[PDB]
């Protein structure tokens, strides 16, 4: 543990934690989480300008809350699948059946993440193993390979959105130092 | 009349409500389906927020209206 | 030291600097590039802002690292 990028905070802006932590480190910033929200606000105002069917959609769709800046500080899939589509990654469903079965192997894959609506688990492959960490959790949650393809499939079960990252992820020194861990 | 209300996770619950209901209310018929607490249901539609003590009419909010519940869903 | 830069939208360019170059000098850059204002432009390296009057020696930015260029933060 020489160079990890662990940050820690609590009281919302859950997100400024989940996307410092997504690509195994940071990279990203609090401001952002606002401007990356916008560009669908962007293309989307646009879209319902030409699109208009009723007058909500120049008000409602004028001014989109969250997407011009959230009110306690949290984004949903909108910033998420937004953050890696500009830097290369795409976000693949792995709990919708209608891509779920694909049945790709999640230890081959870099960094997904699980979403109860309640709750939302930041899970990414550490050197060799894969590790689930949050601003509710200190312990990164060390997850087995053989305990990986049970703990997907449980999440399916629960009703855990489960958005994985394709690509190549950026890997940082925490990857490196990590393949000296069992 | 049914609105959609967009909450922070990627659902759109769709709840009958009335013209002349107060914004506290919808939150209680919020809060019987997804369970998440009124006193924190930070509800706006189009960039403004919806007062407790107002009504749907106050916002001119109709049927099919786009209303976003804004919380600390994630939690951690 | 040919460093980069993250648009909103996706896009990356390879911007070249040098060690003792300034935020501000560095924004005229993108401004020819882009053509966004720098008091429009905002930088971010890592979680961390990047002041017009600082320079890229103290950042820590070292050879071929990317940059946050963050323009979006209105919201009502």
């Amino acid at each position: 543990m020489e160079s990890i990028f662990h940050e820690k905070q609590e009281g919302s802006l859950c997100a400024q934690h989940c996307l410092n932590n997504l690509l195994q480190g940071e990279y990203f910033s609090p401001v952002e989480l606002s401007s990356i929200a916008h560009q669908l606000d962007e293309e989307e105002r646009m879209r319902m300008a030409e699109g208009g069917v009723t007058s909500e959609d120049y008000r409602t769709f004028l001014q989109q809350p969250s997407g011009n800046m959230d009110d306690s500080g949290f984004f949903s899939i909108q910033v998420i699948s937004n953050a890696l589509k500009v830097w290369g990654l795409e976000l693949i469903l792995f709990n919708s059946p209608e891509y779920q079965r694909l049945r790709i192997d999640p230890i081959n894959e870099r960094s997904f993440i699980c979403n109860y609506k309640e709750h939302w688990f930041t899970v990414r492959k550490l050197g060799k193993q894969w590790f689930n960490l949050n601003s509710l959790l200190t312990g990164p949650e060390l997850i087995s390979d053989t305990y990986l393809a049970l703990f997907l499939a449980q999440l399916q079960q629960e009703g855990y959105s489960i958005f994985v990252v394709k690509g190549d992820l950026p890997d940082c020194e925490a990857d490196q130092l990590l393949q000296m861990i069992r | 009349m049914q609105i959609f209300v967009k909450t922070l996770t990627g659902k759109t619950i769709t709840l009958e409500v009335e013209p002349s209901d107060t914004i506290e209310n919808v939150k209680a018929k919020i809060q019987d389906k997804e369970g998440i607490p009124p006193d924190q249901q930070r509800l706006i539609f189009a960039g403004k927020q919806l007062e407790d003590g107002r009504t749907l009419s106050d916002y001119n909010i109709q049927k099919e209206s786009t209303l976003h519940l804004v919380l600390r869903l994630r939690g951690g």
